[PDB]
Order: structure tokens, then C-alpha cells, then sequence
């Protein structure tokens, strides 16, 4: 049961899961350029839907989850530069 | 006679008071109530301050099942300002 890489505390380049749930859709991939507020992925928490937004302008570095993967609070979803 | 309230015209009117409810509603995320563990909870006091606490203490896990209220805060003073 390999533990998932967590998002680093206070590292605003890393987006971690805010609550347990799962990944519905991934809207972006490694390399893309992105803008503050832009949608990056959608996740479910007790069947409510959340859209993960970019914290600022920058370039996606990598994804760390796959479609329909389960996630716990603090799990690292995506890194940005 | 027994509870000790005076007649209507003698019911005191002392200054003014304000109540705010502090909740986990996130005003930058459409007032969606946040959930998760409370790391730190320091409550103020002093003259003119009344607190009626809900569920908020260091270590408490705010769940998605109930309302988002952490604490009710009232202030009171001779003058509204």
C-alpha cells in the first residue's frame, strides 16, 4: 500500500488534496502554461464536486494522480512552476 | 413573582450589543464550509466580550455532517460605536 507523495507544507508550488475523496477529471498535462484561476482538475468529496484552480500564472511541471484515483487529505495532486 | 423580572416599563435597556457567528464558510470559495482538523484555537476575552462556543478546540475535526459554526461572538458597550 504505497503511500502517496504529500504536498509540501507551505510550498505554494504544490497543490495537495484539501479533503478525502477521488479524482473525476484531469484538464491539464505536463508542460502546459496556465493562468491564475484556470481549472486544472475536478475532484469529488462525499459526491460534492470541486474544481482545482491554479494559484498563479505558471507552467505545469507534472501530475501525480490518474483519472478515477482515490485521494486522502494532503495527497499531492499537481506541481506548478 | 418567582423569576424576578420587573414590569415592562422597568425592563432595562443597557447600551447595545452585536453578534457575529464565526463559521468555516470560506468567503473566497462561495461560502462553502471548510472541513478538517483545527490546529490552533485561541479565543479572545476582555470587557464587553461574550463567547458561546460551538465545536472549536485544538484537535477537533470539523466534519461535513453538521453546521459550520465554530463560535458565536457578542460584543456589548454603552455606545454602539
Amino acid at each position: 500500500v504505497v503511500a502517496k507523495r504529500k504536498a509540501e507544507t507551505g510550498n505554494p508550488n504544490q497543490i495537495g488534496a484539501t479533503m478525502p475523496g477521488s479524482v473525476l477529471e484531469i484538464l491539464v498535462k505536463a508542460g502546459d502554461k496556465v493562468q491564475k484561476g484556470q481549472a486544472l482538475m475536478v475532484t469529488e468529496a462525499m459526491k460534492m464536486e470541486t474544481t482545482i484552480e491554479a494559484p498563479f500564472d505558471g507552467e505545469i511541471v507534472d501530475l501525480h494522480v490518474v483519472k478515477g484515483e482515490a485521494i486522502q487529505t494532503q495527497d499531492l495532486l499537481i506541481e506548478i512552476n | 413573582r418567582e423569576i424576578g423580572l420587573p414590569a415592562q416599563s422597568e425592563i432595562p435597556l443597557l447600551g447595545s450589543a452585536i453578534q457575529c457567528r464565526i463559521t468555516t464558510e470560506d468567503p473566497q470559495n462561495g461560502f462553502l464550509p471548510d472541513t478538517g482538523k483545527i490546529d490552533t484555537y485561541r479565543s479572545p476575552g476582555g470587557f464587553g466580550i461574550r463567547l458561546d462556543v460551538g465545536n472549536a478546540y485544538a484537535g477537533y475535526e470539523v466534519t461535513p455532517y453538521f453546521d459550520s459554526l465554530l463560535v458565536k461572538v457578542c460584543t456589548f458597550a454603552n455606545e454602539f460605536s
